[PDB]
């Protein structure tokens, strides 16, 4: 549903050190498949941190 | 469309007479308000969400629905024209 | 054509509302059955008759003969050019007739043939170009090339042939871009000269008329024959009878508007050979000061009924004259 | 209040031109870049074509709706929009006569015939 | 027949309007009047001081040519703007005559208030007496009607509040769209195609609010207009007076105009695809 | 994926640099790179040496000798980047070395004078003028030289014209009048040329010996033997026959003005006029023109051969020797170099006249640099040419292909004296010589039809606008790899084969071979062929060569599809077409949109915006990327990296994608599953139905950037300060306006929201005392400030991305006078495909999306896969574009075979080949189907039986092979999806390359209710602020009055358009919810009345009786 | 007398239409020599002045 980045400030920017643009990142995220294991659960917020 | 346009055309000689009659009726309805109607008691137009066609959503359809009855009479000169045409514009 | 006649008859005999409802139902069902029916265009649908092959051979042989007819000096350049043009323009029609014979004989439900037979899209010329050959191709000078185009779009055109056809493509583009301008100027002239004419009138006391003929005075040097149905319809339909006429035991009273039925009856009577000229009222003899009277004008409108008094005939006349000019 | 029925076109007499115009222009000075206001008696003068402002006169003493029609105390402007400058007309009194070009260059020369 | 006093056009008909940076764009009429004034004043001064006959005749000729140029340019030489801009000046006759003069724009009314235009797409779900109208442009077009109708209810107190509510689309409400549907219950709008070859290039329709950008068009009028769907656009106009509404709904509505005025041939005939379907269904 | 090629022809030569025309033209025009000592003199140096060495013999201070030595230019003031960021011109200063000489002692030499700045061409071939970048297109007109044309009336005779340039110069004519007259009009007056011949030193003995020997029309000149023996007094007589009134004792005044430099054309030696001389007639034209001044007398090298050859044609017949006016060998292309050179030399002549005057009133001599040359004339002339000329037009950078085509476009119109828009119908048509030099299809539809065109791919202008087509030499029966370039005239004499003729390698494989004798399709024997076409691609332009199946398409549709290729917006994820022609890699390479590896090496670092690569030499080089660069037309240009860290590359290998490249392949559009069948009504006549699958995954989506700009400028009221503070009210919405005036980056904006907060002065001469005293007692100092702040225009807005502020503190920038600062804000939005947008294929099947259906109800194959786009077959037979059908079949084969196909335009795949490919594809498809254990659906069974009843499939076969044969036709069974029942009869399905066309406000609704009105007339027109109304013209008026509509027209002409009081009253009444009032006289008519009144006319409205009724309320009356 | 459409359009009793059609200069000059009281018949004049059309309604 939503994406937040610590660095960028809008959709059409680019992160230094990243080959792909933010557009490419969002497009790739579009195919991410998430399976819930608790049916009552509604909204989840995954976190990602990486370097190097 | 509208109720029986074929009947409308049959009951006048030329269409422009029909247009001027219906529109003059509409103007009369606007100026006097919709109280001066001759289909009031039972058969009145009706909206869907509410009964808004009782007052004034569209006067042209009001006039045409009026004319399908026999309660409307029109002519080239049926009343002294000057009196009506000089009281019409000041109210 | 059948649909057009159906719509016209329904309008005549039912009126406005029912004609509109009929059109709506026809459109809806036509859409649904066109969808479920599944008509598609495949490259194999543009069938190439094999008979044209031998036709070409024959034509080629003829050309060779004509060519040797030139090499013996019996012909001029103009004579050879005209002979070649005649030969190719004849064999083109032969091939197209063969193509439709093939289509009717073998594949009645072919999408191209189906589209041509109905009024959907296409013309026999276009179908011939698709499957047969687009033989004669015009030069920029206005004449036509000696060597025709043997191949069609089902096959592949040679580079040279495509370059040749580019001549006609450019000619069509430029002719559009300029004749549209000329036709618009013409329409403006018309609408100015006619803007004063509107039917405000009493029936003018015109004891005068025009006699619309029914026979072409000269198709051969000396011969009389009945005019085409389209011309008679376009000359008589919606007119007002000048004086009473009785032709086939039917008394057409003077002052009766001529509907389609009356025109068809008159055409049938002339075919039997009773009358040749119809006296009708016309604007050409109207005695109204500015405009024309209702009787002298006529009966044709968006409706069928006789014209309402007070509608601008001049402007609609000019627009009717000018509208087809853009597509000429 | 009467309805328009006919439109008459005719020549204009010199006294007609004098009657039409309100004053005469002498300066070929449209407007100074500095003074955004109209410059002089030139082609955009105020008192020759009417006020350029919206409703106020040059001073604005007798302007109000009790007394708009009473002649202004320090001024003489009747309350009006800029539309006067749309309609009020000027004139130029040439020291030497001249002929309308149409009557001398038209294919049938009206003067020439 | 010849003129002694030359009239001077009202200033607003030839206004000097600043463009940017204090520079003023001016109508050439101002330049022509300026030149005429200069010549006339020079004549007055010269005749006042002394009379060198050849010089007096020369300056008379310049005055005459100035007046002639003011009345029209081109009939004798081509007086032009300042050298470096070789555009011949625009005079009174230039304003009147020409392919785009005063006559050929006031005869025309080139601009109208309640109008719009957009690309057209097919509307097969519609009946013949209807057309699809994008809700945003319809909302814009009927703006005074909308204001009055929602003032009939308590959505906004006064007209200014309503206009400010509609002045931004972030303040839209479903009540607003209910009112918009209320306004146009019986109204009609005129759809128009740019090359208007004949009487059928203007046709009235009943608008139906749709969610989208394009104008939904009934396919059967694809031949009344020469309007295919290869990207061509159409315009829409909104008649205001009830009298004009009656005119459009009675004698311009597409349901009432099914036959050509050029001949009795119908123009609401089934088109290519419908013909194809009906031929397919009635073949042996 | 693989790529399979079908064309079986060996391209002996590859394409020349598709943009070499402008590059070579400007590189020859500017010889900065080469040393000034080098022999190269044509171009700018030619102009310098031609006009600049001014000489003055005796005018006051005589002996003035200002000579030219060298010129140089080597340092642009700024690199182009900020030159686009700041509205500068990417130019270079020009310096010249000159010197001053007098008859007395003194050699005052000045090596350096700055004289103007000239623009520098970018790498691609474009020029940046004022921030924006423009392109100078080539021009075509008559080649200078000698031509002969038949007499307009006299059918036995003709005339001769020798045409130099410029127009204010020579244009010489020879004509024959039967009374024994050889007439010759120099400029405006005819003349017996025999007197001039006698001037040339020719006596009658050699006149008869060499000219009258063969022809009997020499009596047209030998009859005039009375004045046939006047050696030098004939010069005086000839000048006397002129009417200047001047004394006849001026031997070389007008007699020699047609001598060496001033008048006669300085056309390029050998070819520009000399080939038009030597090839047309004679042997060689030594020097530049006809002249002699070494002895005072005159010599000729033109008039005698022209007269001889004219008499040879009119009497005998050397050949069919009349020159076609439109023949390409008699026409010449002035490239950008020639136009720039000519404008430069005009400015140089202006400077020469200026320095002549400056010397004229100058007294002393030590004034060479300053008191002689001022840069204003030449610099102004060059700037004007590069800015306001007709041929220097805005660049069309919608996509790389668009830029390339715009750069290689040939125009016929130009400066104005050559051809104009009014009348050109004779020349708009193609010529027999355009074959191989000008694309007969590339022309743009509209008014500029045939006038504007583009040269073919293999075309090459050699040195003077003479397009040369490559040809292979044919000797005997062998085709040699030797490739030689012919002009039109050179080709007009040989027999040329065709590239399609069967070839045994180095041997003609056919007996009867097609050929072009002289633009004539003939059939000959191999022994009679000397030249062969290199490849069919040489006949068409670049843009047209990209359409795959041109051989099965109509010229109209091919033209319009080629035009639509130009205006296809680059998509976010665009992919190469399934069927390619083979020029995609060449187009993306030659148009400098991507980045390539200049040498063998390995990638060092790859980031989102820069790539550092270390070559094999050990040198590491950094390449930056324009990450999101706004186009000229508003699209986005991005370079996406296509390499990974530590990846080896080859010389010339790809590094980063261009704006519209997948992998070094021109990708502008998508490859989609198309079903060619009529849907309900949603693809009625030309509309298009699309799936929501193409929207659920972003597949037709494009970034569009709008560049707003607002200026603060110095007024007499005072400077307008761009401040965050808002004068009167708006402070709640100010939250998005963070810093001083400029909105924060990354903040979404709606229409009606502040972008830049600009404040003007409250009053022009006096502000509001109310608000002034307000701010005075709140804050001591008053605030005479009014709100004039830029807001988002009504409509749409996206995301702010960049903000640039330029103030008076100029680093190197210049601003308009009186403007203290300017701020430009870029707002980008991601346009998504919707109903308003339009699509097209490469075959011109123009369309508009009409409805987006949910995925479930669209037709789908027997497998679960649903089709993407549904197309109406009705558009195929009406036009003639069968190319898209073949493309659909190839795409159907490829979709299952998973491979791309390359087919040349006229060497494509034969039907058996594609049939075999479809057979393989069906094998794979139905084998996969059977692998899951499924036979034939009952719906498929009944569809097969129906097709059997329609003759599609041969009967008596099992459903397996029947369905295979149906597949061979390219038609497969589909299921409706809404009903589930299959569509009766098979449907043709496949893959097509469909591109989204350029989509500006044209879809957007210029729908207004009330907007700005004009000043002269009150007819409403807006633009930037409001859309403005719609033209109601006259045809609409004619139609409106054609009905009985009377009040409708009255309201629409007065109430809604012009009657100011009427429209205000109507608006107030409708707000009040009451009927509109009756209209009044429109203001346009009052304008007409006053305008007529301005002339001596007089118009007034009269009542029923002769009583004038004043249109105006009381304003016309005085006092 | 038979004349082309253009001459008939030009030479008309009303001067407004003729001035609006082809050549305003000559038409206006002719109509100014003699006072041409243009009667408001014909649709073009009523459109020009903006009044109600004689035709139709
Ligand atoms: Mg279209
Ligand atoms: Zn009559």
């Amino acid at each position: 549903t939503s994406v937040y980045i610590e660095d960028v400030l809008h959709e059409f920017s680019t992160i230094p050190g990243v080959k792909e643009d933010v557009v490419e990142i969002i497009l790739n995220l579009k195919e991410l498949v998430v399976r819930f294991l608790n049916p009552s659960l509604q909204t989840v917020t995954l976190l990602l941190k990486a370097e190097g | 469309a509208e109720p029986g346009i074929d009947k409308l055309f049959g009951m006048v000689d030329s269409k422009y007479r029909l247009t001027v009659v219906v529109a003059k009726r509409a103007q009369q309805l606007l100026r006097h308000g919709f109280k001066n109607t001759v289909l009031e008691p039972e058969e009145r137009p009706k909206m869907q969400t509410l009964e808004g066609l009782f007052d004034d959503p569209n006067a042209v359809t009001w006039a045409m629905k009026e004319l399908l009855t026999g309660r409307l009479v029109f002519g080239e000169n049926l009343v002294p024209e000057d009196r009506l045409q000089k009281e019409m514009e000041r109210l | 054509n059948s649909l057009k006649d159906l719509v016209y008859q329904a309008f005549l005999r039912l009126g406005m509302e029912k004609t509109a409802r009929l059109l709506d139902a026809l459109k809806y069902y036509g859409f649904t059955f066109s969808t479920t029916s599944g008509i598609t265009i495949g490259i194999d649908d543009a069938v190439i008759p094999e008979e044209k092959k031998q036709y070409l051979e024959e034509a080629d042989r003829k050309l060779l003969q004509i060519e040797q007819a030139y090499e013996m000096g019996f012909l001029t350049d103009r004579e050879r050019y005209d002979q070649i043009l005649q030969l190719w323009t004849e064999t083109t029609e032969k091939v197209t007739q063969a193509v439709f014979k093939n289509f009717e004989e073998n594949y009645p439900f072919n999408p191209l043939y189906v589209m041509a037979q109905s009024g959907a899209r296409g013309n026999p010329q276009q179908i011939r170009q698709l499957c047969g050959l687009r033989g004669l191709m015009q030069k920029p000078s206005g004449e036509t090339f000696e060597v025709p185009v043997r191949s069609s779009f089902r096959e592949g055109l040679t580079v040279l042939e495509y370059f040749i056809s580019s001549h006609g493509a450019r000619k069509g583009g430029a002719d559009t871009a300029l004749r549209t301008a000329d036709s618009g100027y013409l329409t403006r002239k018309l609408v100015d000269v006619t803007h004063e004419i509107v039917v405000r009138e009493a029936d003018c006391g015109t004891t005068n008329y025009i006699s619309v003929p029914l026979f072409q005075p000269d198709e051969v040097t000396r011969s009389l024959r009945l005019r085409k149905r389209a011309d008679i319809e376009a000359g008589l339909y919606g007119r007002v009878l000048a004086r009473e006429v009785e032709v086939l035991g039917v008394r057409l009273e003077e002052g009766r508007y001529l509907s389609m039925d009356d025109v068809h009856l008159l055409i049938k009577a002339a075919e039997a050979g009773e009358i040749q000229e119809v006296p009708v009222r016309s604007p050409l003899t109207c005695q109204t000061r500015y405009g024309v009277c209702q009787k002298c004008y006529g009966y044709d409108l968006s409706m069928a009924r006789p014209v309402s008094i007070g509608e601008a005939v001049g402007i609609v006349a000019a627009q009717s004259i000018g509208e087809p000019g853009t597509q000429l | 209040k009467k309805e328009v029925r006919k439109v008459r076109i005719a020549l204009a007499s010199p006294e007609k031109i004098r009657s039409w115009s309100y004053g005469e222009v002498e300066k070929p000075e449209t407007i100074n870049y500095r003074t955004l206001k109209p410059e002089r008696d030139g082609l955009f003068d105020e008192r020759i074509f009417g006020p350029i402002k919206d409703y106020e006169c040059a001073c604005g003493k007798y302007k109000r709706q009790r007394f708009e029609g009473k002649v202004c105390e320090r001024c003489g402007v009747e309350v009006t929009k800029s539309i006067v400058r749309r309609y009020r007309m000027g004139h130029i009194e040439l020291a030497t006569p001249a002929a309308h070009i149409w009557f001398v260059k038209d294919v049938p020369s009206k003067i020439g015939t | 027949m010849i003129l002694e006093a030359v009239p001077v056009l009202p200033p607003d008909l030839r206004p000097m309007v600043q463009v940017d940076g204090g520079r003023f764009a001016t109508s050439d009429l101002n330049d022509l009047y300026r030149r005429l004034i200069n010549r006339n004043n020079r004549l007055k001064k010269l005749l006042a001081q002394g009379a060198p006959e050849i010089i007096i005749r020369n300056e008379k000729r310049m005055l005459q040519e100035a007046v002639d140029a003011l009345l029209d340019n081109g009939r004798r030489g081509a007086p032009v703007t300042n050298p470096g801009s070789d555009r011949p000046l625009r005079s009174l006759t230039d304003i009147l005559s020409g392919k785009q003069g005063r006559f050929r724009q006031n005869l025309l009314g080139k601009r109208v208030d309640y109008s719009g235009r957009s690309v057209i797409v097919v509307g097969p779900q519609l009946k013949l007496h209807q057309c699809g109208l994008p809700k945003r442009m319809a909302l814009e077009l009927f703006k005074p009607f909308l204001l009055k109708k929602m003032e009939e209810k308590g959505i906004a107190p006064n007209v200014k509040a309503a206009r400010r509510m509609l002045e931004r689309q972030r303040d839209i409400k479903d009540e607003v769209w209910d009112a918009l549907e209320e306004v146009i219950h019986g109204k009609v709008v005129l759809l128009n195609r740019a090359p208007t070859l004949h009487r059928l290039g203007i046709q009235a329709f009943q608008p139906v609010l749709v969610e989208g950008q394009s104008i939904q068009l009934h396919p059967l009028v694809c031949e009344a207009f020469n309007a295919d769907f290869d990207g061509d656009q159409m315009a829409v106009h909104v008649p205001l007076s009830s009298f004009a509404q009656a005119e459009a709904r009675i004698q311009m509505l597409s349901a009432h105009n099914l036959l050509s005025p050029a001949s009795g041939e119908p123009l609401a005939k089934p088109s290519r695809d419908i013909i194809l379907g009906l031929y397919y269904i009635t073949q042996v | 994926m693989e790529i399979k090629r079908f064309g079986r022809i060996r391209e002996v030569i590859p394409l020349p640099p598709l943009t070499e025309i402008q590059v070579e033209s400007y590189r020859r025009a500017l010889q900065a790179d080469v040393p000034p000592e080098k022999r190269e003199n044509v171009g700018i140096q030619a102009a310098f040496r031609e006009t600049f060495p001014i000489e003055e013999e005796d005018k006051g201070k005589g002996g003035l000798v200002l000579d030219f030595l060298e010129y140089r230019l080597g340092e642009p003031p700024f690199p182009q980047d900020e030159c686009r960021e700041k509205d500068l011109t990417y130019q270079a200063p020009l310096y010249a070395r000159l010197q001053l000489i007098h008859k007395d002692t003194g050699l005052i030499k000045e090596d350096e004078v700055f004289l103007g700045h000239i623009p520098l061409m970018t790498e691609d071939g474009s020029f940046i003028i004022n921030g924006a970048d423009r392109v100078i297109v080539s021009q075509i007109h008559r080649s200078p030289g000698v031509y002969f044309t038949p007499d307009p009336a006299r059918p036995g005779r003709y005339i001769a014209s020798i045409i130099p340039l410029p127009k204010r110069g020579p244009w010489i004519d020879l004509e024959v009048e039967p009374n024994g007259v050889v007439s010759m009009k120099v400029n405006k007056r005819k003349f017996p040329l025999v007197l001039l011949l006698r001037v040339l030193g020719y006596d009658q003995e050699t006149l008869a010996r060499e000219l009258g020997a063969y022809g009997e029309l020499v009596q047209g000149l030998m009859d005039e033997s009375v004045f046939a023996m006047r050696p030098e007094e004939a010069l005086i007589r000839l000048f006397t026959l002129l009417r200047p009134g001047d004394p006849p004792k001026r031997d070389k005044a007008v007699a020699y003005v047609y001598g060496l430099i001033a008048d006669p054309r300085r056309y390029d030696l050998g070819e520009a006029g000399r080939y038009k001389a030597e090839e047309k007639l004679g042997i060689r034209l030594s020097g530049r023109t006809l002249a002699r001044f070494e002895d005072g007398e005159f010599k000729d090298e033109v008039f005698l051969p022209t007269l001889r050859y004219l008499f040879a044609l009119t009497a005998g017949v050397p050949g069919h020797e009349v020159d076609d006016i439109d023949h390409l060998g008699n026409r010449r292309i002035r490239t950008v170099g020639e136009l720039m050179t000519d404008q430069f030399r005009v400015g140089l002549a202006r400077l020469a006249r200026g320095v002549r005057e400056r010397m004229l009133m100058g007294s002393e001599d030590s004034l060479t640099p300053a008191k002689l040359v001022n840069s204003r004339p030449l610099e102004a002339a060059i700037r004007e040419f590069f800015s306001r000329s007709q041929l220097s037009q805005f660049k069309d950078e919608t996509n790389p292909l668009s830029s390339l085509r715009h750069k290689r476009r040939i125009s016929a119109l130009g400066p104005g004296g050559l051809t104009r828009e009014r009348a050109g119908f004779d020349v708009r048509d193609v010529h027999r010589t355009h074959y191989g030099r000008i694309c007969p299809v590339e022309t743009p539809e509209g008014a500029n039809i045939g006038l504007i065109t583009s040269l073919a791919a293999y075309a090459r202008v050699d040195e003077l606008g003479f397009i040369r087509t490559p040809y292979r030499r044919v000797v005997g029966g062998v085709v040699t790899d030797e490739v030689v370039y012919m002009t039109a005239t050179e080709e007009d004499r040989y027999t040329i084969a065709q590239a399609n003729t069967p070839l045994e390698g180095n041997r003609i494989a056919a007996e009867r071979v097609v050929a072009r004798r002289k633009g004539e399709p003939v059939i000959v024997s191999p022994e009679e062929v000397e030249f062969m076409d290199v490849s069919p691609k040489q006949v068409f332009s670049v843009n047209t060569n990209l359409i795959p199946f041109l051989e099965h398409d109509d010229a109209n549709r091919a033209l319009m599809g080629s035009n639509m290729q130009t205006q296809a917006v680059p998509l976010i994820r665009a992919q190469a077409p399934v069927v390619m022609t083979g020029l995609e890699e060449r187009v993306v390479r030659d148009s400098l949109a991507a980045l390539y590896a200049e040498e063998d090496g390995e990638v060092a670092k790859v980031d989102g915006n820069r790539i550092v690569v270390r070559y094999e030499d050990g040198r590491l080089v950094e390449y930056p990327l324009r990450r999101f660069y706004r186009s000229n037309q508003g699209t986005a240009l991005d370079q996406r990296p296509r390499v990974v860290v530590g990846q080896r590359v080859r010389k010339g290998d790809l590094l980063a994608d261009g704006p519209a490249s997948e992998n070094g392949f021109l990708a502008l559009g998508q490859n989609v599953l198309v079903a060619i069948m009529p849907f309900d009504g949603y693809n009625f006549e030309d509309a298009i139905v699309i799936s929501e699958e193409l929207l659920k995954r972003d597949f037709y989506t494009s970034i569009h950037i709008e560049r707003y700009e607002i200026e603060a400028r110095d007024t007499k009221l005072g400077p307008e300060r761009i401040t965050r503070d808002i004068p009167h009210l708006s402070e709640a919405a100010l939250r998005d306006l963070d810093e001083e005036g400029v909105v924060r980056i990354g903040a979404e904006v709606k229409p009606g929201d502040i972008l830049v907060g600009r404040t003007s002065f409250k009053g022009e001469s006096e502000p509001t005392p109310e608000e002034r005293l307000l701010r005075s007692i709140f804050g001591e100092k008053a605030r005479d400030v009014k709100d004039t702040s830029l807001r988002v225009p009504p409509g749409e807005g996206g995301i702010v991305v960049r903000t640039v502020r330029l103030r008076r503190g100029d680093p190197g920038v210049e601003l308009k006078p009186g403007v203290r600062e300017v701020v430009r804000v870029y707002v980008a939005q991601k346009r998504k495909l919707q109903v308003g947008d339009k699509l097209a294929n490469r075959h011109g099947n123009k369309g508009v999306v009409a409805k987006i259906l949910p995925v479930e109800d669209m037709p789908h194959l027997p497998d679960g896969t649903p089709v993407d786009v549904i197309l109406n077959p009705l558009g195929v037979p009406s036009r003639m574009n069968l190319g898209q059908i073949l493309e659909t079949h190839l795409g159907l084969a490829g979709y299952f075979l998973g491979q791309r196909y390359i087919s040349p335009i006229f060497d494509g795949a034969k039907e058996p080949e594609i049939k075999e490919l479809l057979a393989q594809a069906f094998e794979v498809y139905f084998g996969k189907r059977k692998g899951e254990g499924f036979g034939v659906d009952k719906r498929e069974v009944e569809v097969l039986r129906r097709a059997e009843k329609l003759g599609l499939v041969t009967p008596g076969k099992t459903p397996e092979e029947q369905l295979k044969e149906l597949f061979l036709q390219g038609k497969v069974v589909l299921y409706d999806g809404r009903t589930g029942e299959p569509i009766e009869g098979p449907i043709v399905v496949g893959q097509m390359f469909i591109m989204k066309l350029y989509h500006m406000v044209e879809d957007k609704m210029h729908a207004r209710s009330t907007g700005p009105y004009s000043l002269i007339t009150q007819q409403p027109l807006g633009g930037k602020a409001q859309f403005g109304g719609q033209r109601f013209g006259e045809m609409e008026v004619w139609a409106l009055e054609a009905y009985g509509a009377a009040h409708t027209l009255q309201e629409m002409l007065t109430l809604k358009s012009d009657d100011i009081e009427g429209r205000n009253a109507a608006y107030e009444a409708i707000i009040k919810g009451e009927d509109v009032p009756e209209p009044s006289v429109p203001e346009s008519f009052r304008v007409l009345v006053k305008e007529l009144q301005a002339l001596a006319l007089d118009v007034q409205t009269l009542d029923e009786k002769d009583n004038p009724v004043d249109i105006f309320e009381g304003l016309a009356s005085k006092r | 007398l038979l004349m082309g459409v253009t001459k008939s359009a030009l030479s008309t009793k009303s001067w407004l239409s003729a001035a609006s059609f082809q050549n305003t200069t000559h038409v206006l000059t002719e109509a100014a020599i003699a006072g041409k009281k243009d009667e408001l018949i014909g649709l073009k004049e009523n459109v020009i002045l903006g009044r109600l059309i004689p035709a139709g309604t």
